[PDB]
RNA sequence: GCCUAGACCGAGGACUGCGGUUUUUACCUAGGAUGUUGGCAUAAUGAUCUUAAGUCGCCCGUCUUGAAACACGGACCAAGGA
RNA sequence: AGCGUGCUACUUAUACUUCACCGUGAUUGCUGUUUUGACGCUUUCACGAGUAGGCAGGCGUGGAGGUCAGUGACGAAGCCUU
């Protein structure tokens, strides 16, 4: 007989963390979500109301809906050929702020700040990153540093 | 293969807690320096905690023969990997190059092991100064004085398909 | 209607490349180097033949 | 040539399609069949099969349609039927019908020849 | 051999010629084909590819919109360009007078704009007094109120018209349109 | 007798990525459906009583 | 039939204008006046004869 | 009519060519300033390596920004990943080549199509062979031989290419408008060798075989498939 | 940079372009073969048919994961036949 | 002419390179010279495996409206035929 009820399979996923478990700390209830907000899921096992399903265990979305003790996140899910929007109900202690978005809105800051002092210096600046290139050439000084030979060394048992 | 000797040396990459890394020096035996830096890597990995990424390759150099035309013994030092286990053995060649000596050893494990160049560690490659260093006796018998032989049954190679003569083997 | 390779064809090399007359002419491709007989390596590169 | 000047005249394939097993049988006819057959070796192009036709053996524009001679043929059936060849002599030519009679036939190989134009058939009756 | 990264010989997916057979339409095509191929405006594009379409990519305009758009600001003496057929509309209560050019009037329509002082033209007496329509203002008729498009898509809670032959409280009400009936999609 | 092939994911792939896999549209507005009701309630005033203002302005 | 039409011209146009202005031959090495030469064709061929003059043609 | 406007035409064509040799100045320029900074920037290293070797010090060369990538291998039996990448590289035929500039991004792409491909660091007279025989330019989505420098300036002037020299110039010394020159060049297709390839291709050219980097090899190699 | 041996091809069809040499509103090798000589037109040349030789070639249609199959229909031909 | 290994040359796929031709898709231009074909002419580039299946353009047969003032007892249709 196949089983597949809603949580089959969260065995180690919806486990507490080694000595982790027991009463939530208190940060997660005095976050703040507003709808827009980039949210991580992760189902914690000691609340079972407002749990997400398995498949959002680990993924990330959009806050769309507040309200008392939730938030509504939307999902893209592969269903097919194509992605459907799904809307989750999730009780906060599900729910984590993204940090992909407190890096992408610093460097929109620098940006601005660079731009702006390069403009009053009178000079121009390139925004756009770069990936890591190819390093230049150099001299390795051997004062204190003359090269050692290495040899592959002889077969030995050590049992 | 046909090889050359080369000088590869090589470092860690610099960090800011070390910023002079140590440099190491190998000996390599490859047909080319690509081949000559891949087997650097190869052995570092061996023998410290680096990789081609986390390291740096400082030097590539031919190492050309010191006396091309003097006819020595090498003796080998080697580690191969047979079917069943590892093993070392130390063996003996006569040539005029240290290069054409590890040529004629990678032939003769092939040959006489079915050791592959894959399965082949070179320890050492030394030229023995002294006839007394010489162990092993299939080089040790063209150290002896006066040594004469001849060549008997020459083979002459023809041209043409047919001869119209009696083949001889004089020589 | 037909390509033809600048490096067989000199009229087309010219016209891609007007510079290759004075190259030719100037001798750009065997022009010789003045320099000092010198030999850096006499010291401590000598780590080479052992180490 | 003594029609308008032409390209060599080049047919990429000269012998006939003939279809599979023709040869064979009598009731297969030599006139061309696809063959459907889901184990078919020619229709599965195994070496040593006859060729088949496809549009890669098609004609060059510059030469298709015209005979050895270097002229488009242009089927005629009475004198009057001349009369679209006059301007182009040189590039057409006219075949009399089989079943024009040995007098209307005669008519049209005196027109033809008083107004230039070549006739492809010109002995038969 | 080659790795394709699309499709192989794939035609545009557009029309480029009418399929109508009628030879007065064919030279209005020639016509505005020689205007987009040497005007360099962009009327005379839209024109031509406007001549292309089919009938129901070509809605009745009705004379209510072109009231509507000649009261957009500034627009009270543009030219009104319609290809396809302009209708009337009995629901006006005033027309204005104004410059329209269609493919088709109907005897209402054209009865009314030149009741008002208006002129009803075609649209190569456009291509003279405007070769590069300038001072235009195309208006295009609704398309997706044509009752076929009321049942595409349908499925559950997509809200589209079933196809229905007959309609009444027997004819596809019970059972997935109700609660009471089961459910309800 | 009947004894076939159970199931297989073989081929699914390659099916869902000759026209797939595609990405849902993103616009401006997304829909309020689902949002809660005494926000949306409330929403509705705020909007009527700013299209006021700005057309008085 | 096809019949011919009114667009179907006669006319042969012109050639292009050729770039292919002839450069004199160049001769080998070893044909100088007096030089015995063996003629491998012809009716004479096998026949030794003395080398004259390069003509023009 | 024909002949009076041959004599209109030969004016316009007297103006042209004035105008024309202004520009071609420029261009002679360029090249013999290009050719100067190759010889200066050899002169430069080798006098780096022996000053290294005098002041018991190693000089270590600068690592290669410019990569020549040759896809040998036919277009059956490719797994979806590197399948999608040397589609992404324009590597969809046998022998097809095409300039890559190495960053992380570059190389970590060039390593998943590493069985596929033999590359390698390309000298700046097989880059000149490479442009001048089999060079072509994408002009409007069509494949344009590069028999003329006013091709190459109305696709390119917007990014002061002028000439073919100007082109291998930004290929060579990798420059701020590489994307846009390389993107440009159609990809090269190459013969297959002349000599033909090692006793088995699709093995590392480490281990005998010709996939992977070979560094300096891809010259020679080159020379044998252009 | 220079010299040197051979093979396959000659698409296009007034001019127009880019270059080069400029002794020049001229010429060029520079947006695709011309010049010259011989022979032939009772024919050298080309096509097809028959046949030999070399090489390859299993019986089609069908159902099937898989058919030349030791799976099934088919002796032959005409007319009819979905 | 076996086994292990290295090297040089060489052989040849419907694959790769250059060129010719066919077709498909895209693409340049064409009306005071559009000029009795613009559903046409023309420039350029790329591409071509295919069962089930889809579509497009054509070949052929009996009969019908129109037209060729069409062929034909001075031989229609049919049939045989390097
Ligand atoms: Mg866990
Ligand atoms: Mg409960
Ligand atoms: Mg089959
Ligand atoms: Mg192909
Ligand atoms: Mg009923
Ligand atoms: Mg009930
Ligand atoms: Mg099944
Ligand atoms: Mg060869
Ligand atoms: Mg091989
Ligand atoms: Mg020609
Ligand atoms: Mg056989
Ligand atoms: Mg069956
Ligand atoms: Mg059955
Ligand atoms: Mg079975
Ligand atoms: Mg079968
Ligand atoms: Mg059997
Ligand atoms: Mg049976
Ligand atoms: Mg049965
Ligand atoms: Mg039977
Ligand atoms: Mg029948
Ligand atoms: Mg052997
Ligand atoms: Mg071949
Ligand atoms: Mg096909
Ligand atoms: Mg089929
Ligand atoms: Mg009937
Ligand atoms: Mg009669
Ligand atoms: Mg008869």
């Amino acid at each position: 007989g196949k089983s597949r009820g809603y949580r089959s399979g969260t065995r180690y996923a919806f486990q507490r963390d080694f000595k982790k478990h027991g009463a939530i700390p208190l940060s997660t209830y005095l976050k703040v979500y507003k709808v827009g907000d980039i949210v991580d899921i992760k189902a914690n096992g000691s609340i079972q109301k407002g749990m997400p399903h398995k498949y959002y265990h680990g993924k990330t979305g959009i806050v769309y809906n507040v309200t008392k003790s939730s938030v509504g996140v939307i999902i893209n899910k592969v269903v097919g050929n194509r992605y459907i929007e799904k809307r989750v109900n999730l009780r906060v202690e599900h729910v984590k702020h993204s940090a992909c978005r407190q890096e992408f809105l610093n460097r929109v800051k620098s940006n601005a700040a660079k731009k702006r002092e390069a403009k009053a210096n009178g000079e121009t600046v390139y925004l756009k990153r770069q990936a890591a290139k190819p390093r230049g050439s150099r001299i390795i000084s051997t004062e204190g540093n003359i090269p050692q030979t290495l040899a592959p060394v002889a077969y030995e048992t050590f049992i | 293969s046909r090889l050359n000797e080369y000088q590869v040396i090589g470092r860690n990459l610099p960090t800011e807690s070390v910023p002079e890394p140590k440099l190491f020096r190998m000996r390599i035996f490859a047909p080319n320096t690509v081949v000559a830096k891949s087997r650097y890597w190869y052995f570092l990995q061996k023998l410290h905690k680096v990789k081609k990424a986390s390291g740096e390759i400082v030097s590539v150099n031919i190492i050309s023969e010191a006396k091309p035309t003097k006819v020595k013994t090498f003796g080998i030092w080697l580690r191969y990997e047979s079917r069943s286990g590892i093993h070392n053995m130390y063996k003996e060649y006569r040539d005029v190059t240290r290069v054409g000596a590890v040529e004629t050893m990678y032939q003769d494990l092939a040959a006489r092991h079915r050791a592959r160049f894959r399965s082949i560690h070179i320890l050492k490659v030394v030229e023995l100064e002294k006839t007394d260093d010489v162990k092993r006796q299939y080089v040790k018998q063209f150290l002896t004085k006066d040594l004469k032989f001849p060549l008997p049954h020459r083979v002459q190679k023809s041209k043409k398909l047919f001869q119209a003569t009696a083949p001889t083997t004089f020589y | 209607v037909l390509k033809k390779n600048p490096l067989k064809n000199k009229q087309v090399l010219l016209r891609l490349n007007p510079y290759a007359k004075a190259y030719a002419a100037e001798k750009v491709g065997s022009a010789k180097v003045e320099q000092a007989k010198v030999k850096p390596s006499k010291g401590q590169f000598a780590e080479v033949l052992k180490n | 040539a003594t029609s308008v000047p032409h390209p060599k005249i080049v047919k990429k394939y000269t012998k006939k399609f003939k279809r599979h097993h023709s040869d064979r049988y009598h009731r297969v006819a030599e006139n061309w069949r696809k063959q459907k057959g889901i184990d078919s070796c020619v229709r599965r192009r195994f070496r040593g099969t006859i060729p088949q036709p496809n549009i890669g053996y098609g004609s060059n524009k510059k030469t298709k349609f015209l005979n050895p001679a270097g002229y488009k043929v242009y089927l005629v059936k009475n004198v009057k039927d001349l009369d679209v060849l006059l301007l182009h002599t040189k590039s057409y030519a006219a075949e009399i019908a089989s079943s024009v009679s040995s007098r209307k036939r005669v008519e049209i190989v005196a027109k033809a020849k008083k107004l230039g134009v070549k006739v492809t058939n010109p002995k038969g009756k | 051999g080659r790795d394709h990264t699309s499709k192989q010989h794939v035609r545009s997916g557009h029309r480029t010629a009418p399929k109508s057979d009628n030879v007065y339409l064919q030279l209005l095509v020639k016509l505005y084909s020689f205007l987009a191929r040497r005007t360099d405006a962009p009327f005379n594009k839209v024109i031509l590819k406007s001549l292309f379409l089919s009938k129901i990519n070509r809605p009745p305009v009705s004379v209510s919109r072109i009231s509507r758009a000649l009261k957009q600001k500034g627009a009270a003496e543009k030219t009104i360009v319609v290809v396809g057929t302009v209708t009337d509309d009995n629901r006006l209560l005033e027309f204005p007078k104004a410059t329209i050019a269609a493919l088709r009037f109907t005897a209402g329509a054209k009865d009314r704009i030149l009741k008002n002082g208006g002129e009803a033209i075609t649209l190569d007496q456009l291509a003279l007094r405007a070769p590069k329509g300038q001072n235009t203002l195309i208006v295009r008729g609704p398309r997706n109120s044509r009752e076929a498009v009321r049942h595409f898509g349908f499925g559950p809670h997509k809200g589209k018209a079933p196809r229905i032959l007959s309609k009444g409280r027997k004819f596809e009400r019970a059972r997935g349109r109700r609660r009471s009936r089961g459910f309800k999609v | 007798m009947a004894k076939s092939k159970n199931h297989t994911a073989h081929n699914q792939t390659r099916k869902a990525h000759r026209n797939g896999i595609k990405k849902p549209k993103t616009y401006k507005y997304p829909s309020l459906k689902g949002v809660d009701a005494k926000f949306k309630r409330n929403h509705r005033y705020a909007l009527h009583g700013t299209a006021k203002a700005l057309a008085k302005a | 039939q096809v019949a011919p039409k009114w667009y179907q011209s006669e006319d042969v146009p012109a050639p292009k204008q050729t770039r292919k202005t002839a450069r004199p031959q160049k001769l080998r090495a070893s044909l100088v006046p007096g030089t015995v030469l063996i003629l491998l064709a012809g009716r004479f061929r096998g026949k030794r004869v003395v080398y004259l003059k390069n003509l023009e043609d | 009519a024909q002949q009076k406007t041959a004599e209109e035409r030969a004016a316009a064509k007297k103006v042209r060519k004035a105008a024309n040799k202004e520009k071609r100045k420029v261009i002679f320029d360029r090249a013999a300033a290009y050719q100067k900074e190759y010889t200066e920037a050899e002169r430069s290293v080798i006098k780096a390596k022996r000053d290294a070797k005098a002041s018991n010090s190693y000089y270590v060369d600068a690592q290669p920004k410019l990569v020549f990538v040759v896809r040998i291998k036919g277009i059956n039996k490719i797994p979806p990943k590197p399948r999608k990448v040397l589609q992404l590289l324009r590597l969809t035929q046998i022998n097809a080549g095409v300039f890559v500039r190495l960053t992380k991004a570059t190389s970590e792409l060039i390593k998943l199509a590493e069985p596929y491909v033999a590359y390698g660091y390309p000298s700046l007279s097989t880059i000149r062979q490479l442009v001048y025989k089999r060079g072509f330019g994408k002009v409007n989505k069509q494949r344009i031989a590069l028999s003329d420098n006013a091709i190459i300036e109305a696709n390119l002037g917007k990014f002061n290419i002028l000439s073919i020299e100007d082109l291998i110039h930004e290929i060579y010394t990798v420059g701020p408008n590489f994307k846009q020159v390389s993107n440009f060049l159609w990809p090269f297709k190459l013969s297959n060798p002349n000599g033909g390839f090692r006793a088995r291709k699709f093995q590392h050219f480490i281990q005998g075989g010709d996939t992977g980097n070979r560094e300096q090899f891809i010259n020679a190699l080159v020379k044998q498939m252009n």
